[PDB]
């Protein structure tokens, strides 16, 4: 699977919801996240 | 990007990123007519790079901002 | 109808009978001098017996109104020609036709 | 001296080919073949062993340098899918018939000819692919193929383990 | 020596063109570094070809076929229809003259050439052309835009039956069964409710062949029983094909799979064991012959569902709520004929006692599992209780799965078929000559109880 | 498949989270989601919302920056400059196909190209010229033609995407009623037909005769091949119907 | 909006008339015909010579793309459209277009391709589809079709030699239509084929000498427009079997003892490869025809050996399975 | 006449006819597709880009 978000046919509030789909979205945009780590310096440290 | 309010809202660190692509003394000046993990000295010429958007922030003819009315 | 007009008539009386290949060597024309057909460029004399309804009856009636060796300027009309339908791609609707008909032989 | 001349003409014949990117063509075609068993890659791998044909160091290092330069995931992915796609004895079909192999031989012969001469660099890179984002263990894949061979031939014994002799189809399927 | 001297002349590398092409193409590639990859493609092609002149000969002998001078008119009509239909596939070619496709198919059916000659229609790839035209019709699901696949009629009802002259014509349709795996189509050009007329392609392909029914495989059939599991839905209205738009007669979805699988398991004489085993194994995981209401499953019991569908059948029409229109309606059927074809297939699957295997070769598990479904002894009530051909299935089941006390509960194959067959051979307006075969066939169902 | 997930107390033990990075080639995949997608969505959202007679400087109307934005989109979606070598050109085509399909699964068929068409709200650029500031419909041509170019380039580029214009043919008719961007309509058509016909199966007299009336106002486009003959034949590989 | 432009320096002429003017009543005469191609077009007209357009490049692309459209609607077999078209583009336009020497290469190749696309696009296409069948009948003509005409094992020639192959046929119609597309694709009308067969020989024998001299001026612009449309029409007419062994001997006399040794561009070599391909097709057809000629007497003599030592199969005694069958 | 002799010679062609007599082409065609004999006034002697390399 991957932590998918539903597509942008409903850009208002339903994009805040969550669903899982191990299909073709596992390469694509909606199954992508980011580790916006709180630390400023060494934010590109090896995360543990 | 205000990282002082890191707890109230996030800061976007990725857009703030910068990279030291090159650095030389001022005498390194040829004008067209590396070392590898060299150190960094004060007074030497520095080159920056915005990381994901490869736009080399550098000496450009920027004469657009007039908030102070004489400033680049 | 077929308002026949002679150009260089021959004997003037060898009219075509039934089952007689009018060996016609015409050059078909439209109004304005815009050509749409020709047998001289082909060197293939047109052939048709009478009554079998191959050609429009402009040719049939004019040939019947025509002798052997008779160069003539035929003048068909939309009722006998393709009419408001028109042979598509070439002929538009509601067209009056002209033919430099020249009957040669009958077999 | 006859064997020496044979090896010299062998290496000359190989030099007619791999000096013109024949090995690069071989790896390109294997990488394009994304784990499909076919005769095009069969002719490729025949050509690969032909240029190799005794552990030519030149085609070895050429192939390796090409792979490291390109970082091609598709080559080792293709070898993985190939060894997954390779066939087995299928004794049920043999039972119904009582009323694919040379491909794998040349595959593993090409893979052997990479590491011939104690070429440690293939022996690592065929394990790790350290210069690339992702990694594949070719060695595990041939090992898994060996296990799938083992279970089939063991069932093949256990069929005739109760019987007295073996027919010509049976000994051929053995061999 | 005749053949040998001819071979020496043919194997002369015979006939200037060769040396000319070989020197000029290599000179062309020599004298400049050439772009246009198609040119160098053709150059090296001709270069390889002029050495391998035999290669032109090897892929010509299977295609060429000699005929006599008499057959050089209908064969030219066949070649004309074939070049036409090659200008109706893809190349200069396709669909929109559906009349011309149908008419070329009709001329090709009516042609008198492959009747006499052993190998023309296979070598020319007529089957390839017809199947190509069918996929070009179909493309994908949800539409069936052209509802006239007489290509099905062509291949099934002529090509697989011209294989009496050459059985390897059916081999090609067995190879294209590999395409029917992905061209598993649900569309019927027949009476046409829902019932997959290109299943007739596979049926004619594995109709009667021990070798080819043995060469069948489980993934050819797992999907089929999955589709039959998909058939396990209730019947609500007259023809819910997928919603009953205006016309209501009768839905049938499950039967034709069973009709195919009958051919799949059952050879000419005795049935097949390699297939029937895995068949019943897969059925027992998902046995979805769900009638109106019984325990455990929906149905899995014939008499209750058959009597309920007979209440639906007789006084109403095919549907339950409809005004009394049903007779010879082969919703009555798909609830009666569905179980009929089911039990026909099942009787065809299992073996007999005192056979080659007298229940001593692991056929006992399957014969017990059959015997665990009793209602089976109770099917004599069904064997008395419109279609007389349904009861052929259950009597075949009793014959194949199943002492004279059991004969003598009935005392006969059935007293009513006996009387009705003795009396239906007296010509009358009604109740006469409908059963000139519908119960005169029951010698085929009644004689084998001789023993 | 729709396994919605909730932060349970413990829940299932066998809920392991394996990972898959944006690998080295997918540095571009990591790039575009931040660079070309979210910002472009916000820009065109503000611009489209302000096309509805909303007060100009209150919400996003940076027409210089929307212009530079779509310029950067077009330069970023540029063709690979054919003169280059085989390998790097085909890898640029790979990257182009990847960003195109990543846009696609982000919503080209539903969101992005819908926003391009929903930005095409121009009754007349001259009438709009004296409504909102001093400029509404200057580079309408640029956005329309160029983003419709990369649209059909996507449809071409991955060989079964015949999705928006061949699929939603009403939005193709939304071009044929306007008749200024006749440059990319063929770009949809000729790449559709080598794949499979869906655009051509429904067009009719009312489209072709309007195209002919347009042709009377024309001197033979010089891709008259690729529009009007590929309307028929598809350049030597043809569907009959 | 154009402007009526006052200074129009452009193509005048090169040949007026061979008029003669004698005395004795001031007799004048001219027995030397000449024709030229006008231009007057319903959606926009401009009466000029076709040779007048080599300077201006706003109607050349117009006429060129319309030629391509005309060849497109008449593509892959569509004969109603050719019957309508042939009114517009009657044959002597085509014959003068191929035969003229001053015209641009674009409209040259367009006119040529349009001719092929209403003349040699469905029959030739069809027999190419059926070329790789080699369906044989067994006749006495199919027995003197041996590998060599001579005992010397001489190299033969591909185009000459009997075929005895059930090739599909050629039929025709007339422009004023009846039975417009039933089976009529020699042309949409009837085309005079032999005059074109002579004209292609004439123009190829012209172009070999035009290109031998390294001329500044080929016919249309460059040598590609000279040789390509001519040679592709020659290819279409060669594969149809219209050419005779005298024509084929002359064709070999061009190139065997030539055109191939000449410098040429790449898309000309592209077509020479197809010519050589059809030569090899003719040779292979001759080969298997000779093999069938052998196979008749061989199967006869060999089943005669079974008939010699008569041997039989199950109770239907002396069946033809003894000769040829298994079942 | 019949197809049977055509397939006779089909089976005969693989066994009695096809051999090294024309499968000697492999080394010869590569000896003749390697050279690239030209004099382009920049090569050492020949091999602009040989046919096999193309």
């Amino acid at each position: 699977e991957c932590l998918t978000v539903p597509s942008g046919e409903h850009g208002e509030e339903q994009r805040r919801t969550v669903h899982y789909e191990g299909g073709a979205v596992s390469v694509h945009a909606r199954s992508l996240w980011r580790l916006e780590t709180l630390r400023v310096a060494w934010s590109g440290s090896h995360i543990r | 990007e205000s990282t002082s309010n890191s707890k109230n809202v996030p800061p976007d660190l990725s857009i703030c990123t910068f990279v030291l692509e090159q650095s030389l003394s001022v005498r390194a000046l040829q004008e067209m007519l590396g070392g590898g993990h060299r150190t960094l000295l004060y007074g030497h010429a520095i080159l920056l790079r915005h990381s994901y958007s490869g736009m080399y922030l550098c000496c450009l003819s920027t004469s657009r901002s007039s908030t102070d009315k004489l400033a680049f | 109808g077929v308002e026949i007009e002679t150009i260089s008539p021959g004997d003037g009386r060898t009219f075509p009978k039934k089952g007689q290949t009018c060996v016609v060597h015409y050059t078909g024309m439209l109004q304005n001098g815009k050509k749409f057909d020709s047998s001289r460029d082909r060197n293939k004399p047109f052939k048709f017996r009478i009554g079998k309804q191959e050609v429009i009856k402009g040719f049939e009636e004019g040939a019947a109104q025509m002798s052997l060796g008779q160069r003539a300027k035929l003048t068909c009309t939309p009722d006998v020609a393709y009419g408001a339908t028109g042979h598509p791609g070439v002929i538009p609707p509601n067209a009056t036709l002209i033919f430099d008909v020249e009957l040669l032989n009958l077999e | 001296e006859e064997k020496e001349m044979e090896k010299q003409k062998l290496l000359y014949q190989q030099a007619r080919l791999h000096d013109r990117g024949a090995a690069e063509m071989v790896l390109q075609t294997i990488s394009a073949s994304k784990g499909e068993t076919g005769p095009m890659v069969a002719a490729t791998l025949k050509l690969g062993i032909a240029i190799l044909n005794g552990g030519n160091s030149t085609v070895q290092q050429k192939m390796l340098d090409y792979l490291k330069e390109k970082k091609d995931v598709g080559f080792f992915q293709s070898l993985a899918g190939l060894m997954q796609s390779c066939s087995v004895l299928d004794l049920n079909a043999f039972e119904r018939q009582n009323k694919d192999d040379e491909f794998t031989c040349d595959l593993f012969r090409f893979l052997q000819l990479l590491c011939e001469g104690h070429n440690s660099d293939f022996q690592n890179y065929l394990r790790t692919q350290t210069g690339n984002n992702t990694t594949v263990n070719i060695i595990i894949s041939t090992v898994d193929y060996l296990l799938r061979v083992q279970e089939s031939i063991s069932d093949f014994y256990w069929y005739y383990s109760g019987k007295d002799i073996i027919d010509e189809q049976g000994q051929r399927n053995f061999s | 020596g005749r053949l040998l001297s001819l071979v020496e002349k043919v194997t002369y590398l015979k006939k200037s063109l060769q040396q000319l092409i070989s020197e000029t193409m290599v000179r062309w590639a020599q004298e400049s570094v050439i772009e246009d990859p198609e040119l160098v493609r053709a150059m090296f092609v001709l270069l390889h070809r002029q050495y391998d002149g035999i290669g032109g000969l090897v892929r010509a002998l299977p295609k060429t076929y000699t005929i006599n001078g008499v057959s050089v008119e209908d064969t030219i009509n066949l070649l004309a229809s074939l070049g036409q239909i090659r200008s109706l596939l893809s190349v200069r070619m396709g669909k929109e003259e559906e009349k011309l496709m149908i008419r070329g198919l009709g001329d090709i059916m009516n042609n008198k050439v492959f009747y006499q000659h052993p190998n023309l229609m296979r070598a020319l790839g007529m089957h390839e052309t017809v199947m190509e035209v069918m996929v070009n019709v179909l493309g994908g699901g949800e539409s069936k835009e052209i509802t006239f696949p007489k290509m099905v009629a062509n291949c099934c009802r002529f090509l697989c039956y011209f294989c009496r002259i050459s059985r390897q014509n059916q081999k090609a349709m067995f190879d294209h069964l590999s395409y029917l795996l992905e061209n598993s189509s649900v569309g019927l050009a027949s009476p046409a409710m829902r019932g997959s007329t290109p299943l007739d392609v596979a049926a004619a392909s594995v109709m009667d062949n021990n070798e080819l029914a043995l060469a069948l495989r489980e993934p050819d059939l797992e999907k089929v029983v999955r589709y039959l599991a998909g058939c396990g839905l209730q019947s609500c209205q007259m023809l819910v094909s997928k919603g009953y738009p205006d016309i209501g007669w009768n839905p049938v979805e499950g039967e034709r799979y069973l009709d195919f699988l009958r051919f799949a398991v059952f050879c000419n004489g005795e049935s097949v064991e390699e297939n029937a085993n895995v068949v019943v194994r897969l059925l027992i995981r998902r046995p979805e012959c769900f009638g109106p209401a019984l325990r455990g499953e929906g149905g899995n019991g014939l008499l209750a569902a058959m009597e309920e569908a007979i209440k639906i059948a007789e006084d109403p029409s095919r549907d339950g709520p409809s005004p009394t229109s049903g007779s010879s309606k082969t919703m009555g059927n798909a609830i009666m004929t569905f179980y009929a074809a089911l039990i026909d297939l099942l009787g065809r699957c299992a073996p007999e006692m005192h056979l080659i295997h007298a229940g001593k070769g692991e056929a006992i598990r399957i014969r017990s599992i059959l015997r665990s479904l009793g209602d089976l002894v109770g099917v004599i009530s069904i064997a008395f209780q419109f279609c007389p051909d349904h009861k052929a299935a259950m009597v075949l089941f009793l014959d194949r799965v199943y002492v004279q006390d059991f004969l003598l509960h009935l005392l006969e194959v059935g007293f009513l078929p006996d009387l009705r067959a003795a009396a239906s051979l007296d010509t009358a307006a009604l109740s006469a000559t409908d059963m000139a075969l519908a119960l005169n066939r029951y010698l085929c169902t009644a004689v084998l109880p001789l023993l | 498949i729709q396994r919605k997930a909730i932060m349970h107390h413990e829940g299932h033990m066998d809920d392991g989270l394996n990972l898959s990075r944006s690998q080295h080639e997918e540095s571009r995949t990591a790039r575009v989601i931040r660079s070309t997608v979210f910002l472009f969505n916000r820009f065109i959202r503000g611009l489209d919302a302000l096309s509805k007679k909303v007060k100009l400087p209150t919400i996003d109307l940076p027409i210089e920056s929307v212009s530079l934005s779509l310029q950067d989109l077009i330069g970023y979606f540029h063709p690979p400059d054919e003169h280059l070598e085989h390998e790097d050109k085909q890898n640029r085509l790979r990257a182009l196909k990847n960003r195109q399909n990543l846009f696609q699964e982000e919503g080209m068929i539903n969101l992005v190209l819908e926003c391009i068409d929903r930005l095409h709200v121009y009754s007349s650029a001259a009438h709009f010229a004296d409504v909102a500031g001093r400029e509404a419909g200057e580079s309408w041509k640029s956005i329309l033609n160029s983003l419709y170019e990369l649209l059909a380039a996507l449809i071409r580029g991955n060989r079964k995407n015949c999705a928006q214009f061949s699929g939603s043919l009403d939005w193709l008719i939304s071009r044929l009623e306007r008749l200024e961007a006749s440059s990319g309509i063929l770009e949809v058509l000729h790449c559709v037909l080598v794949e499979s016909p869906e655009a051509l199966n429904i067009i009719k007299e009312g489209h072709i005769k309007s195209i002919i009336s347009l042709l009377d106002k024309h001197g033979r486009n010089h891709k008259v091949l690729d529009v009007l003959c590929s309307l028929c034949v598809c350049h030597g590989v043809a569907v009959r119907s | 909006s154009h402007v009526l432009w006052s200074r129009m320096p452009n193509q005048f002429l090169k040949v007026d008339v061979s008029r003669i003017s004698e005395r004795q009543g001031w007799l004048v005469q001219c027995l030397d015909p000449l024709q030229f191609m006008s231009l007057h077009i319903p959606e926009e007209n401009r009466s000029v010579d076709i040779l007048e357009l080599t300077e201006q490049e706003e109607l050349l692309q117009f006429h060129y793309h319309t030629l391509r459209l005309y060849s497109a609607v008449c593509a892959l077999g569509n004969h109603r459209v050719a019957h309508a078209l042939c009114s517009h583009v009657d044959e002597p336009q085509l014959l003068y277009a191929i035969e003229n020497k001053y015209m641009p290469g674009l409209l040259r190749a367009g006119y040529y391709d349009l001719l092929i696309d209403i003349h040699l696009s469905s029959y030739a296409t069809a027999r190419l589809m059926m070329n790789n069948e080699f369906i044989v009948p067994m006749t006495e003509e199919t027995k003197s079709i041996t590998l060599f005409p001579d005992e010397n094992k001489k190299h033969g020639l591909p185009g000459i030699g009997l075929s005895t192959s059930l090739r599909p046929r050629m039929r025709f119609s007339s422009p004023s239509f009846v039975s417009i597309s039933n089976d009529c694709y020699q042309y949409s009308p009837e085309f005079p084929l032999d005059i074109l067969k002579a004209k292609t020989i004439q123009m190829l024998t012209e172009a070999v000498k035009e290109g031998s001299l390294h001329a500044r001026d080929p016919v249309g612009g460059t040598t590609e427009f000279l040789f390509v449309p001519l040679i592709k029409l020659f290819y279409t007419l060669l594969i149809m079997g219209i050419f005779h062994n005298e024509d084929l001997k002359h064709i070999l006399q061009l190139i065997e003892p030539g055109l191939l040794q000449m410098k040429l561009p790449e898309p000309v070599k592209l077509q020479m490869c197809l010519l050589l391909q059809y030569l090899c097709d003719c040779q292979v057809r001759h080969r298997i025809e000779a093999i069938v000629a052998f196979s008749d007497d061989f199967v006869a003599k060999l089943q005669d050996n079974q008939r010699f030592r008569y041997n039989e199969v199950m109770q239907a005694l002396n069946m033809s399975a003894a000769l040829t069958a298994r079942k | 006449r019949h197809r049977a002799v055509n397939l006779f010679l089909q089976g005969y062609e693989k066994s009695w006819i096809e051999t090294e007599e024309h499968y000697f082409e492999d080394k010869l065609i590569e000896d003749l597709a390697k050279p690239g004999a030209e004099l382009p006034e920049e090569d050492e002697a020949m091999k602009r880009v040989d046919p096999l390399h193309q």
